[PDB]
Protein backbone atom coordinates (compact mmCIF):
# COMPACT_ATOMS: atom_id res chain seq x y z
CA UNK A 1 0.00 0.00 0.00
CA UNK A 2 1.44 3.38 -1.16
CA UNK A 3 0.11 7.07 -1.38
CA UNK A 4 -2.86 7.53 -3.04
CA UNK A 5 -4.32 3.88 -2.15
CA UNK A 6 -7.78 2.85 -0.73
CA UNK A 7 -8.07 3.23 2.98
CA UNK A 8 -11.63 1.56 4.61
CA UNK A 9 -13.27 3.34 7.51
CA UNK A 10 -16.14 2.09 9.02
CA UNK A 11 -18.00 4.29 7.24
CA UNK A 12 -16.41 5.08 3.99
CA UNK A 13 -13.01 5.04 2.22
CA UNK A 14 -10.83 7.72 1.38
CA UNK A 15 -7.06 7.52 0.75
CA UNK A 16 -3.90 7.31 1.78
CA UNK A 17 -1.63 10.18 1.90
CA UNK A 18 1.73 9.02 2.60
CA UNK A 19 3.50 6.47 4.32
CA UNK A 20 6.23 7.52 7.29
CA UNK A 21 7.88 7.06 10.38
CA UNK A 22 9.71 7.78 13.49
CA UNK A 23 12.29 5.40 14.31
CA UNK A 24 10.98 2.36 13.94
CA UNK A 25 7.10 3.03 14.27
CA UNK A 26 5.32 3.01 11.01
CA UNK A 27 2.12 5.20 10.52
CA UNK A 28 0.44 6.90 7.27
CA UNK A 29 -1.01 9.87 6.68
CA UNK A 30 -4.19 11.03 5.49
CA UNK A 31 -6.80 13.62 5.82
CA UNK A 32 -8.14 15.32 9.91
CA UNK A 33 -11.86 14.78 8.64
CA UNK A 34 -11.16 11.03 7.69
CA UNK A 35 -9.88 10.42 10.83
CA UNK A 36 -12.00 12.61 13.43
CA UNK A 37 -14.30 9.85 14.70
CA UNK A 38 -12.40 6.85 13.03
CA UNK A 39 -10.77 4.24 14.94
CA UNK A 40 -9.69 0.90 12.94
CA UNK A 41 -8.61 1.38 9.45
CA UNK A 42 -8.71 -1.30 7.08
CA UNK A 43 -6.95 -2.57 3.66
CA UNK A 44 -10.26 -3.88 2.17
CA UNK A 45 -13.86 -2.18 1.38
CA UNK A 46 -14.66 -6.31 3.10
CA UNK A 47 -12.88 -4.86 6.63
CA UNK A 48 -11.23 -8.20 7.05
CA UNK A 49 -7.75 -7.08 6.61
CA UNK A 50 -7.06 -4.37 9.00
CA UNK A 51 -4.31 -1.48 8.43
CA UNK A 52 -4.07 -0.18 11.96
CA UNK A 53 -6.00 2.54 14.48
CA UNK A 54 -6.23 6.51 14.49
CA UNK A 55 -3.38 7.58 16.33
CA UNK A 56 -3.87 11.82 16.06
CA UNK A 57 -6.50 13.56 14.08
CA UNK A 58 -6.11 17.56 13.57
CA UNK A 59 -9.96 18.50 11.83
CA UNK A 60 -11.02 21.64 11.71
CA UNK A 61 -8.90 24.23 11.19
CA UNK A 62 -6.31 22.08 9.66
CA UNK A 63 -7.12 19.08 7.67
CA UNK A 64 -4.76 16.00 8.71
CA UNK A 65 -4.33 12.62 10.55
CA UNK A 66 -2.40 9.35 11.27
CA UNK A 67 -2.51 6.27 11.41
CA UNK A 68 -0.39 3.50 13.27
CA UNK A 69 0.51 0.80 11.23
CA UNK A 70 -0.61 -2.74 13.15
CA UNK A 71 -0.34 -4.99 10.24
CA UNK A 72 3.39 -6.28 9.54
CA UNK A 73 2.49 -8.27 6.78
CA UNK A 74 1.21 -5.13 4.25
CA UNK A 75 3.91 -3.81 2.59
CA UNK A 76 4.36 0.17 3.31
CA UNK A 77 6.02 1.46 0.01
CA UNK A 78 7.16 4.68 0.68
CA UNK A 79 5.86 5.94 -2.79
CA UNK A 80 2.48 7.22 -4.21
CA UNK A 81 2.24 4.37 -6.89
CA UNK A 82 5.24 4.26 -8.62
CA UNK A 83 6.85 7.13 -7.93
CA UNK A 84 9.59 7.13 -5.14
CA UNK A 85 9.01 9.85 -1.94
CA UNK A 86 12.45 10.81 -0.82
CA UNK A 87 11.47 14.03 0.91
CA UNK A 88 9.17 16.63 2.12
CA UNK A 89 8.91 20.37 0.29
CA UNK A 90 6.67 23.61 0.77
CA UNK A 91 4.12 24.59 -1.54
CA UNK A 92 4.84 27.43 -4.44
CA UNK A 93 2.38 29.35 -6.49
CA UNK A 94 3.30 27.88 -9.75
CA UNK A 95 4.87 24.75 -8.90
CA UNK A 96 3.93 21.56 -11.12
CA UNK A 97 2.15 19.01 -8.57
CA UNK A 98 0.50 15.35 -8.97
CA UNK A 99 -2.15 14.29 -6.74
CA UNK A 100 -3.58 10.87 -6.65
CA UNK A 101 -6.54 9.24 -4.93
CA UNK A 102 -8.59 6.14 -4.70
CA UNK A 103 -11.50 7.11 -6.98
CA UNK A 104 -9.45 8.67 -9.46
CA UNK A 105 -6.45 7.69 -9.95
CA UNK A 106 -3.02 10.22 -10.49
CA UNK A 107 -3.98 13.69 -11.91
CA UNK A 108 -1.34 16.56 -12.70
CA UNK A 109 -1.38 20.20 -12.69
CA UNK A 110 -0.14 23.18 -11.06
CA UNK A 111 -0.08 25.08 -7.29
CA UNK A 112 -2.78 28.24 -8.06
CA UNK A 113 -3.10 29.31 -4.74
CA UNK A 114 -1.49 29.41 -1.14
CA UNK A 115 -3.12 30.30 2.42
CA UNK A 116 -6.62 29.58 1.26
CA UNK A 117 -9.13 29.70 3.91
CA UNK A 118 -11.93 27.02 2.79
CA UNK A 119 -14.94 27.63 4.76
CA UNK A 120 -16.60 23.39 4.25
CA UNK A 121 -19.97 24.91 6.63
CA UNK A 122 -20.96 24.03 10.08
CA UNK A 123 -17.99 25.76 12.12
CA UNK A 124 -15.52 23.53 9.72
CA UNK A 125 -13.27 25.90 8.28
CA UNK A 126 -9.67 25.09 7.44
CA UNK A 127 -6.72 28.11 7.20
CA UNK A 128 -3.84 27.74 5.13
CA UNK A 129 -4.70 25.85 2.33
CA UNK A 130 -2.83 25.00 -1.01
CA UNK A 131 -5.30 25.53 -4.02
CA UNK A 132 -4.31 24.10 -7.35
CA UNK A 133 -6.94 23.43 -10.31
CA UNK A 134 -6.16 19.52 -10.61
CA UNK A 135 -9.91 17.75 -10.04
CA UNK A 136 -10.73 15.17 -7.58
CA UNK A 137 -13.78 13.28 -6.32
CA UNK A 138 -15.19 11.66 -3.39
CA UNK A 139 -13.09 9.41 -1.96
CA UNK A 140 -9.87 10.87 -2.87
CA UNK A 141 -9.65 12.85 0.40
CA UNK A 142 -6.42 12.17 2.24
CA UNK A 143 -4.30 11.49 -1.08
CA UNK A 144 -1.14 13.05 -1.68
CA UNK A 145 0.01 15.99 -3.62
CA UNK A 146 3.42 15.62 -4.80
CA UNK A 147 5.86 17.18 -6.48
CA UNK A 148 8.52 14.28 -8.08
CA UNK A 149 10.35 12.80 -5.54
CA UNK A 150 8.40 15.80 -2.55
CA UNK A 151 5.37 15.21 -0.51
CA UNK A 152 3.18 18.47 -1.31
CA UNK A 153 0.14 18.03 0.82
CA UNK A 154 -2.61 15.98 1.44
CA UNK A 155 -6.33 16.05 -0.36
CA UNK A 156 -8.95 18.12 1.37
CA UNK A 157 -11.64 18.99 -0.40
CA UNK A 158 -12.78 21.17 -3.47
CA UNK A 159 -15.36 22.03 -6.14
CA UNK A 160 -16.51 20.19 -9.78
CA UNK A 161 -15.52 16.88 -10.48
CA UNK A 162 -12.96 15.00 -13.02
CA UNK A 163 -15.52 15.41 -15.84
CA UNK A 164 -16.24 19.51 -16.14
CA UNK A 165 -13.11 20.17 -13.89
CA UNK A 166 -12.33 21.24 -10.72
CA UNK A 167 -10.50 23.15 -7.62
CA UNK A 168 -9.32 21.43 -5.43
CA UNK A 169 -7.52 22.32 -1.80
CA UNK A 170 -4.51 20.65 0.37
CA UNK A 171 -2.70 20.49 4.14
CA UNK A 172 0.72 21.01 3.43
CA UNK A 173 2.24 17.75 4.46
CA UNK A 174 4.91 19.78 6.35
CA UNK A 175 2.41 21.05 9.33
CA UNK A 176 1.43 17.11 9.46
CA UNK A 177 5.49 15.91 9.48
CA UNK A 178 5.86 18.35 12.29
CA UNK A 179 2.90 17.49 14.14
CA UNK A 180 3.77 14.18 14.79
CA UNK A 181 7.71 14.18 14.52
CA UNK A 182 7.33 11.93 11.49
CA UNK A 183 9.46 11.85 8.01
CA UNK A 184 8.36 9.75 4.92
CA UNK A 185 10.69 7.48 3.48
CA UNK B 1 -29.45 15.04 7.11
CA UNK B 2 -29.04 18.60 8.67
CA UNK B 3 -28.77 20.75 5.18
CA UNK B 4 -29.48 23.76 6.39
CA UNK B 5 -26.18 25.38 5.57
CA UNK B 6 -26.56 24.48 1.97
CA UNK B 7 -26.27 24.99 -0.62
CA UNK B 8 -21.90 24.52 -0.54
CA UNK B 9 -19.57 25.66 -3.24
CA UNK B 10 -16.63 23.71 -1.29
CA UNK B 11 -17.06 19.96 -0.15
CA UNK B 12 -14.56 18.01 1.66
CA UNK B 13 -13.78 14.64 -0.38
CA UNK B 14 -14.66 11.57 1.85
CA UNK B 15 -16.53 8.97 0.03
CA UNK B 16 -19.32 8.43 2.76
CA UNK B 17 -22.16 6.65 0.52
CA UNK B 18 -25.91 7.86 1.43
CA UNK B 19 -28.76 6.34 -0.31
CA UNK B 20 -31.85 8.73 -1.01
CA UNK B 21 -35.53 8.50 -1.28
CA UNK B 22 -34.84 9.01 -5.21
CA UNK B 23 -33.19 5.87 -5.38
CA UNK B 24 -29.55 7.11 -5.97
CA UNK B 25 -26.00 6.44 -3.90
CA UNK B 26 -25.07 10.01 -3.62
CA UNK B 27 -20.98 9.75 -2.51
CA UNK B 28 -21.07 11.92 0.74
CA UNK B 29 -22.98 14.54 2.99
CA UNK B 30 -22.11 17.35 0.70
CA UNK B 31 -23.10 15.71 -2.53
CA UNK B 32 -26.57 14.96 -1.02
CA UNK B 33 -27.07 17.83 0.73
CA UNK B 34 -26.60 19.92 -2.72
CA UNK B 35 -28.96 17.42 -4.31
CA UNK B 36 -31.62 18.01 -1.73
CA UNK B 37 -31.38 21.70 -2.48
CA UNK B 38 -31.34 21.05 -6.51
CA UNK B 39 -34.32 18.81 -5.76
CA UNK B 40 -36.71 21.70 -4.20
CA UNK B 41 -35.86 19.93 -1.35
CA UNK B 42 -38.12 16.81 -2.20
CA UNK B 43 -35.02 14.32 -1.65
CA UNK B 44 -34.93 12.73 2.28
CA UNK B 45 -32.45 10.19 3.05
CA UNK B 46 -33.73 6.56 2.64
CA UNK B 47 -30.47 5.02 4.64
CA UNK B 48 -27.10 4.96 5.84
CA UNK B 49 -24.89 3.36 2.41
CA UNK B 50 -25.21 2.61 -1.14
CA UNK B 51 -28.73 1.95 -2.43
Amino acid sequence: ISGGDAIYSSTGRCSLGFNVRSGSTYYFLTAGHCTDGATTWWANSARTTVLGTTSGSSFPNNDYGIVRYTNTTIPKDGTVGGQDITSAANATVGMAVTRRGSTTGTHSGSVTALNATVNYGGGDVVYGMIRTNVCAEPGDSGGPLYSGTRAIGLTSGGSGNCSSGGTTFFQPVTEALSAYGVSVY
Amino acid sequence: VDCSEYPKPACTLEYRPLCGSDNKTYANKCNFCNAVVESNGTLTLSHFGKC
